[PDB]
């Protein structure tokens, strides 16, 4: 239940985010207070990302 | 997590 696809691309901004690429999956670990950025899991590493830059795969 | 927002989707 906790592997995501990304919508779109982002590049890190710093800060503890992780750069991801549309298409590629993830796993999820968690939200911020307000729910905005997610704390997620790739190859690459772990850092936060938008939330609603990503989506639940089966 | 940032103190501050995340970009909007495109």
């Amino acid at each position: 239940p906790n592997l995501f696809v990304a919508l779109y691309d982002f590049v890190a901004s710093g800060d503890n985010t992780l750069s991801i690429t549309k298409g590629e999956k993830l796993r999820v670990l968690g939200y911020n207070q307000t729910g905005e950025w997610c704390e997620a899991q790739t190859k690459n590493g772990q850092g936060w990302v938008p939330s609603n830059y990503i989506t639940p795969v089966n | 997590a940032p103190t501050y927002s995340p970009p909007l989707p495109p």
